[PDB]
């Protein structure tokens, strides 16, 4: 009711109990995941995935597994806008990198363009 | 001392001041682990978050996914699910009786009804193969239907078990000193029964005529003849009586379910949710593709949140799903009758003594696995 | 539809109240309880002599996690990783290479018998029934190293009995 | 941007509440080190307590400082009861080195640590 | 060298470090703390024994999943010892019973045992072998114990000379010999100086020596950081104990002679901090009364 | 009537006029509230419906048939609860227009 | 069974419930294992020529929930009032 | 295999002395059964 | 759709629609959304200042009894200025209907302790405080349940990882149980599983 | 049936034999490395190539619906005998 409020940023790493080593050490990455190109389906777009950097993964000497001393290794954070993505990355204290979304460029194709008269565009095989 | 929980009881001499359960000694991370799996992967968490009920929680989660997914299970699978749900209610009530018996003393009917429970574990073994953690209930019907030579064994068990519960009522139940142990302990106001959120056998045992099977029949329970007992007084001798009568009504429901078994079908006829049978898998192409992607990715679910609850023998077993439109759940929570019953221990133990407090904890069907979520 | 209980009053007729008084001051139903317990005393016990008489089981019990091989042929496994894809504890570990013959095969096939919750999804998910839940129950191993089965452990394990597993599968290939 | 407070009006009442909390922690140590049959002198534990207070020293929002006061209040209630045990109080100390320094040469002999 | 012997990532609890340590004895007290610090480091430890598997069982879960391994040896044959040091990066000799038995006196344990194991370890080709002994083990009189240790040190220097002869002072810990010896009493008043040194910094120095180079060949000693009076020590443990196989060889070992040596480095010269009596002594002096 | 099924709820003997004066207090405490709020309209509607059921009837079992909420005393308790929220809803001004809307990218679920 | 009639009469006199009749130890009442092999039906599918999955599409019928609100016989309840229960016939108390 | 006893006392095994050389006159174990008799004695079937 | 399809009760659809429109019209101060699911359970989406007034209304008012309290949950959703969702669930004894009161909240600004109107909400509030951090002012007891007291971090966030930062073991050096940083012996192999190709065209959110 | 290391150890069907600078050898000390005695590659070449004088054939592999699913393989190349990807056993046409 028009109360106390100050206008400042947020530093939630004092609250969430995380080690400051894993705060100042690592660095987030915010990106739209590129389409797995062997498939052709663009539903895997329309997100904003936040990952962390990959780190040390040695081998289990007894079996031949993959062991790591990395607690923040296998997270991913699905967001829906870059604005609140960068806002959250600022808000929870860690540093971050911002890649940029690259759309499929629209084109101009026709079967009639494939079957021209003098133009060298000619499929010659179908 | 075995019961496993922490209890801090500050008291004036042998009576009371304030007793508080520190629970959280058992916390595992079930909700986070279901948040990192698929549905079909994370079904056994629902099998064992309550671990005594081994088919009721299966039934609850499968009805949660069917309710979110809008697929009716086939009728023969519904009757089989009803039969195993009532067997499981029988087993959980008879465990609660015998564990209160051994927690108070009363060494032998523990062993007697555990012989009966070994017979029912034999039935679970022949049906699924597990001893106790029989998953067996996919979303969308019953997987791998029951073999030949089972129903007459259920029939023989039903006759023998009616005689054995009569002999248990011969042993205890008008037993003088057990009644003298339990007369007027655990008073519950109906307003306290509502505001403290007690559910199931507490509400059955004190006041309100409230049963989920007869108020929202979630399956073919509307076709079987039975009656839930209502409790008269806020005490646990009466609540014991309503447990034993719910056992006998479960026997009636098992007899009618044996008499009303249709020879319909095993699973749903939806090969995008239930996996196809193995012969038509290894012949057909579409069946192989549906098997393969159904076990890798899992079935997609339309988004949204739902809540449902059924009768666990402890009470309103609620499962609350949050499903982003995906192959994974996004969140799940378990509204736990054990947690709700543990919530009101100050009102159930304000005016008694500590041995009677142990009797209060014992006479409510607690497991402290379901109290954890 | 309900049946509420504790509807009797203590009857003020002299017969019922003197019967309850004689019940109180003569200790009657306690002796009735002793009679019921003696009735279970003179029965015959349901105790199987365990190391000789082994208990009854089912044709669909889930035990050993064995592998199988073809009749007069090599491993039934293909290494298509469906069992690691469905394994809810993620106990299966598969690393696959083909041999020089061209057929696809493995290198490494690990089961964490610690992590193994014994569902049966790997039995009911393999398209060829390569890995099969065994019949037995005896693992009972002293060292934590030795409950981590490798592929050759499973091959020497499933080749310890075939006709058992094949008999169970021939009994049980129609209900599933 | 009218945002609700928790308890205070600026950082000044927050300083008052945290110095009350520090006074309670300072006179709350010797009963704990007497009760739990510990292993460490009083002044060393008090120095690590005031070091923990020094650790969060760059927080300016009133809600966050109030919430840290609430966290310290909850932990102080639990330590002044005997709900916690020897393991937790030793878990506040960090004696299980891990002596891993910020020396870039020592960061180089055991590495891959940006 | 073959791979999976280099350190891997971070350190500790299957964060794989470098060494493979074959340890003799190790059912004993200092050996148990050394196995505990190697399990904290996470290296692979090979310990043979001769006792019941109960004792190695209670020191077992300190090791990680399969990181320690238990095998067998006898006090005579070189064969099982060579089998124990077939594949061994580093090896340590921590052996010794502090009295004579009917089958093993002071002879041929300190005489025969480091000779045989140093022989088969030189034949196997180990590096950074470390043999423990006691400080002030000299050829001179009144100590069969210490003169057998000095013979053993001359053995270690003579055969397999590329070793590390090491010696602490009277070390104390949770299962000390002499602190329990001073508690299990009922007693003579003479003049003696003595320095005790706390156990965990000693074994951290041991593992620092075995994983660091430049320390081969040199003999090392460990020094109590105050070097105070025997009578003050007995009165101090008396006042803090709050109560206002003992052969003659043991009582002469604890009363007779203790002295410093300036030839050889102590604690901080190797690069480890030494911590005095007081704090850990208040820790270990429980068991006052009821 | 005679030893009802609820535990901590003991029966009365003259339910009628007690419930009558309870409903008149409902109408009056509602009467202190402004008229244009349709909350007053719906509460006044349902309470005059219920009081017209009761005031026309000196029956007991037929009163439990015609008016829901069995048996009898729970109706009294429910009207007591309604009177409690009436006393609380003199305050809190719930018929005022909307408090500040969310930023509207929030109840959009499938994210 | 396999007991004499004397201790049998003692068991029946200790509790009169026809102890020889239902003895909780079955002998050959168990249905025989290794049964004749089963044949299993297919339900309301697998009959061809009509069954488009476009028709019987139980998955795709989920709709987004309908949204409202960012001379009146009204103030209705969420449901009709529930029919109050009944004393059952099969031996209530009383 | 006897029939006049109840369900469970059907099938019982009696071992031998040093079937491998372990003095198994005493201290008998499970997994000392050949596989077809392991399907037999666990009451999974009705055929010897 | 005559076999194998779960039928739905359009009677209940219309009844819950009329009741939700009733509640939304009679409390305009706090009601923001009333939505009916296709499987017919009512959802009421609520500003976090009418917690106590709307719960006093819903427990009482006798046109909607709703004594039974089910869960209170908090679901952690990023990409929102107000992250968390306090989800009350109410069940009516006399009526057999279920409403989901979804009131929203942020990280820091509290809500106001439903234990003053609902005794069952006590330990639910204590649990949701311990696991998330939605502060509950005017509440008697906010302690830690379902964690260790030496543990902290509110682990049911999406920001907190799967495996925690600490890990217990025993050591004979300090003769006790110690808590080291996490050292996994196996990876927890995470599976990218979400295929493309738009499994539900009805739920297509619009593009930018 | 097997081969043997220069150190004198049972090798596997997979070529994973050891150095003299290892430690998995020292965890093999005293405890038997239980290799599979019977290999897998060896049994295939002992099999007679089943010859059917058809063109395109079917395969099941030891019982209907007990084994790998039906695979229809081609026999139109002559010097390249068609191998089932599941069975492994070859086929030849006849004319
Ligand atoms: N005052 C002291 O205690 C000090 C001792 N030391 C040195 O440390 C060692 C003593 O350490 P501590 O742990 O306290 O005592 P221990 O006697 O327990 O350590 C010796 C270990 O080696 C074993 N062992 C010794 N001799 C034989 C043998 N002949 N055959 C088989 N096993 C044998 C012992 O018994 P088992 O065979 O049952 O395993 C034991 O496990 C000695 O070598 C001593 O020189 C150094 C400084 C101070
Ligand atoms: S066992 Fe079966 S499911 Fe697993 S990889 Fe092999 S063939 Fe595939
Ligand atoms: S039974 Fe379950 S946990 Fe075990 S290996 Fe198979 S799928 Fe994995
Ligand atoms: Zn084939």
């Amino acid at each position: 009711t028009q109360l106390i409020t100050v206008d400042e940023k947020l530093d939630i790493t004092t609250l969430t109990g995380v080690p400051e080593e894993h705060i100042k050490t690592r660095k987030a990455r915010i990106f739209v995941p590129a389409r797995n190109n062997m498939q052709s389906g663009v539903n895997n777009t329309k997100k904003w995935k936040m990952e962390f950097d990959t780190r040390e993964r040695w081998e289990n000497p007894l079996m031949g597994w993959a062991s790591t001393a990395d607690p923040l290794s296998n997270l991913v954070l699905t967001f829906s806008t870059k604005e609140d993505a960068i806002a959250f990355a600022e808000k929870n204290g860690w540093s971050y990198d911002v890649e940029e979304r690259k759309v499929p460029k629209p084109k101009s194709k026709s079967y009639g363009a494939n079957f021209s008269w003098n133009k060298r565009t000619r499929v010659s095989t179908k | 001392h075995p019961a496993v929980l922490r209890l801090v009881m500050e008291l004036s001499g042998e009576m009371v001041r304030k007793c508080d359960p520190h629970i959280g000694l058992l916390h595992r991370g079930t909700e986070k682990l279901i948040e990192y799996k698929t549905y079909l992967q994370a079904l056994p968490y629902f099998d064992r978050l309550d671990y005594v009920s081994m088919m009721c929680n299966e039934q609850a989660y499968s009805l949660a996914v069917e309710k979110l997914l809008n697929i009716q299970p086939p009728p023969r699978a519904q009757w089989i699910r009803v039969l195993f749900g009532e067997i499981t209610r029988l087993l959980n009530h008879i465990m609660a009786v015998t564990t209160h018996a051994l927690d108070i003393g009363a060494m032998t009917p523990f062993f007697w009804m555990f012989e009966e429970r070994e017979k029912m574990f034999e039935f679970y073994e022949r049906v699924s193969g597990a001893r106790m953690h029989a998953a067996y209930v996919r979303p969308g019907g019953v997987h791998q239907d029951l073999p030949l030579g089972l129903m007459d064994d259920i029939y023989e068990f039903s006759k023998n078990f009616s005689l054995r519960i009569d002999e248990l009522e011969e042993m205890l139940t008008n037993n003088r000193i057990w009644r003298n142990r339990t007369v007027d302990i655990g008073v519950v106001t109906a307003e306290d029964a509502l505001n403290y959120g007690f559910s199931g056998v507490m509400l059955r045992g004190s006041g309100i005529q409230w049963d989920l099977r007869k108020t929202q029949p979630y399956d073919v329970y509307d076709q079987v003849e039975f009656d839930v007992p209502i409790g008269s007084r806020g005490d646990c001798y009466d609540r014991y009586l309503c447990r034993v009568e719910e056992m006998r009504q479960s026997i009636r429901i098992i007899s009618q379910c044996l008499n009303k078994m249709p020879p319909g079908e095993i699973k749903v006829d939806d090969a995008k949710v239930s996996p196809p049978k193995r012969a038509e898998m290894k012949t057909s192409m579409e069946s192989l593709i549906h098997h393969f992607k159904l076990y890798t990715e899992g079935y997609q679910v339309p988004p949204g949140a739902t809540y449902t609850a059924i009768e666990a023998p402890k009470g309103e077993f609620g499962v609350y799903l949050v499903s982003d439109g995906s192959s994974r759940p996004y969140r799940c929570k378990i509204k736990a009758p054990g947690f709700a019953h543990l919530a009101g221990l100050d009102k159930m133990s304000k005016g008694h003594m500590l041995a009677d407090v142990v009797a209060i904890i014992g006479t409510q069907d607690i497991v402290f696995g379901e109290v954890d979520r | 539809t309900y049946k509420y209980v504790n509807l009797r009053e203590p009857s003020m007729d002299m017969k019922s109240v003197t019967d309850r008084a004689a019940q109180t001051l003569l200790w009657t139903e306690l002796i009735r309880g002793l009679g019921m317990t003696l009735s279970y005393l003179f029965r015959e016990p349901a105790t199987i002599n365990y190391p000789f008489e082994k208990g009854p089981l089912s044709p669909r019990f889930r035990g050993e996690h064995a592998l199988r091989r073809y009749p007069s042929g090599e491993e039934r496994c293909i290494a298509c990783k469906l069992c690691e894809a469905v394994c809810p504890a993620q106990a299966i570990t598969i690393e696959a290479e083909p041999r020089a013959d061209g057929s696809r095969r493995t290198t490494r096939y690990d089961i964490d018998m610690t992590k193994c919750i014994y569902c049966g999804f790997c039995q009911e998910a393999c398209p060829v029934d390569a890995i099969v839940e065994g019949p037995n129950f005896e693992f009972s191993t002293e060292t934590h190293e030795e409950l981590l089965y490798n592929k050759e452990k499973l091959l020497n394990n499933g080749d310890k009995w075939e006709a058992e597993i094949a008999a169970n599968i021939q009994a049980d290939y129609l209900y599933r | 941007t009218s945002v609700k407070p928790i308890f205070s009006r600026d950082m000044n009442e927050a300083k008052r509440r945290v110095r009350e909390l520090y006074r309670a922690w300072y006179r709350e140590v010797p009963n704990t080190v007497h009760l739990f049959q510990l292993d460490i002198s009083v002044k060393q534990g008090r120095d690590k307590v005031r070091e923990m207070f020094k650790k969060n020293a760059h927080v300016t929002d009133p809600r966050v400082v109030d919430l840290l006061v609430i966290k310290g209040k909850m932990e102080l209630e639990e330590t002044i009861n005997v709900w916690k045990q020897r393991t937790h109080v030793m878990r506040f100390f960090h004696e299980t080195e891990a002596p891993r320094p910020k020396d870039f040469l020592s960061k180089f002999y055991v590495g891959h640590d940006p | 060298l073959h791979h999976a012997v280099i350190p891997h990532g971070k350190g500790g609890r299957s964060s794989v470090s470098g060494i493979v340590a074959t340890v003799f004895g190790a059912t004993g007290f200092l050996g148990r703390y050394l196995v505990n610090h190697l399990g904290r480091m996470g290296s692979q430890v090979i310990v043979p024994y001769r006792c019941e598997p109960y004792d190695t069982m209670h020191l077992r879960p300190m090791g990680d999943l399969g990181q320690i391994i238990f095998m067998d040896w006898n006090g005579r044959d070189k064969d099982s010892i060579r089998r124990a040091v077939e594949h061994s990066n580093v090896v340590i000799n921590l052996v010794g019973r502090e009295w004579e038995t009917k089958n093993f006196d002071f002879e041929d344990v300190f005489v025969k045992i480091p000779q045989a194991i140093a022989q088969v370890s030189k034949e196997a080709g180990v590096e950074k072998f470390i043999h423990i002994s006691h400080l002030n083990a000299d050829i001179k009189s009144s100590s069969k114990y210490l003169r057998n240790k000095a013979v053993g040190e001359k053995e270690v220097r003579e055969t397999f000379p590329e070793a590390t002869i090491i010696k602490p002072a009277d070390i104390f810990g949770r299962e000390d010999r002499f602190l329990n010896y001073f508690a299990n009493i009922r007693s003579l008043g003479k003049k003696t100086v003595k320095q005790p040194v706390y156990i965990v910094d000693v074994t951290k120095g041991i593992i620092n020596a075995i994983k660091d180079p430049d320390a081969r060949g040199k003999t090392f000693a460990f020094v109590g950081p105050n070097r105070y009076l025997l009578f003050d020590l007995v009165q101090y443990v008396f006042a803090v104990a709050h109560r206002p196989w003992t052969t003659r060889d043991k009582v002469e070992r604890i009363h007779t002679t203790d002295r410093t040596l300036p030839h050889l480095p102590g604690l901080e010269d190797l690069g480890v901090q030494a911590t005095p009596l007081e704090l850990k002594a208040i820790e270990v002096l429980r068991r006052h009364r009821t | 009537k005679k030893t009802t099924g609820l535990v901590g709820l003991a029966v009365c003997e003259t339910p009628h006029e007690r419930l009558k004066i309870l409903y008149t207090k409902i109408l009056d405490v509602l009467g202190h509230i402004p008229k244009n709020a349709a909350y007053r309209k719906y509460t006044e509607q349902i309470t005059n419906e219920k009081l017209s059921i009761v005031k026309a009837e000196p029956d007991v079992k037929k009163l439990e048939e015609q008016l829901q909420g069995g048996q009898i005393e729970e109706v009294i308790l429910q009207a007591e609860n309604e009177l409690s929220l009436a006393r609380k809803m003199i305050q809190w001004k719930p018929w005022e227009p909307l408090v500040e809307e969310p930023p509207a990218s929030q109840w959009k679920w499938p994210i | 069974a396999s007991a004499t009639r004397l201790i049998q009469g003692l068991r029946n006199w200790a509790s009169g419930r026809d102890l020889q009749a239902k003895l909780q130890l079955r002998y050959q009442e168990i249905s025989k294992r290794t049964q004749p092999p089963p044949k299993l039906p297919v339900g309301p599918s697998h009959r061809l020529s009509n069954n488009y999955y476009c028709a019987r599409d139980g998955r795709r019928e989920a709709m987004p929930p309908s949204i409202v609100m960012s001379s009146e016989k009204k103030a209705v309840s969420p449901a009709p009032p529930i029919k109050r229960w009944e004393l059952s016939q099969d031996e209530p108390y009383l | 295999e006897d029939n006049k006893q109840f369900f469970g006392r059907h099938r019982w095994v009696i071992y031998t002395t040093e079937m491998n050389g372990k003095n198994t006159f005493w201290d008998v174990d499970g997994s000392m059964v050949p596989p077809e008799w392991h399907r037999w004695l666990h009451c999974m079937t009705d055929d010897p | 759709t005559r076999p194998t399809v779960r039928p739905r009760n359009d009677v209940a659809h219309k009844q819950l629609s009329a009741f939700g429109e009733y509640v939304a019209e009679i409390l305009p101060k706090y009601v923001q959304q009333v939505q009916v699911s296709c499987f017919s359970e009512l959802e009421i989406c609520i500003h976090p200042d009418g917690v106590i007034p709307v719960l006093t209304f819903l427990r009482d008012h006798s046109n909607a009894q709703f004594k039974s309290l089910a869960d209170l949950t908090a679901v952690d959703i990023p990409t929102r200025q107000n992250r968390f969702e306090i989800v009350y669930n109410l069940l009516s004894l006399r009526f057999n209907s279920r409403i989901r009161v979804k009131t929203y909240t942020d990280e820091l600004t509290p809500v106001e302790s439903s234990v003053s109107v609902y005794k069952a909400a006590n330990w639910y509030e204590r649990e949701i405080w311990d696991m998330f951090g939605v502060f509950f002012a005017n509440h008697p007891d906010l302690r830690r349940i379902l964690t260790d007291y030496g543990f902290e971090g509110h682990p049911f966030r999406k920001d907190f990882p799967l495996s925690g930062y600490v890990e217990l073991r025993y050591d004979d050096e300090v003769k006790r149980v110690v808590a080291e940083p996490v050292e996994l012996a196996q990876e927890f192999r995470k599976f990218d599983l979400n295929s493309p190709w738009e499994a539900f065209p009805a739920y297509r959110q619009p593009p930018e | 049936g097997v081969r043997t290391s220069p150190t004198g150890e049972k090798v596997t069907h997979t070529g994973q034999v050891y150095d003299d600078e290892d430690y998995r050898r020292v965890r093999f000390v005293g405890r038997q490395k239980e290799v599979n005695e019977n290999f897998a590659i060896d049994l295939i070449a002992e099999q007679p190539v089943s010859q059917v004088g058809s063109r395109v054939i079917s395969c099941d592999g030891g019982g209907g619906a007990l084994g790998h699913p039906r695979v229809y393989i081609n026999l139109d190349k002559e010097t390249k005998t068609g191998t089932c990807g599941y069975c492994g056993l070859q086929f030849r046409q006849q004319h």
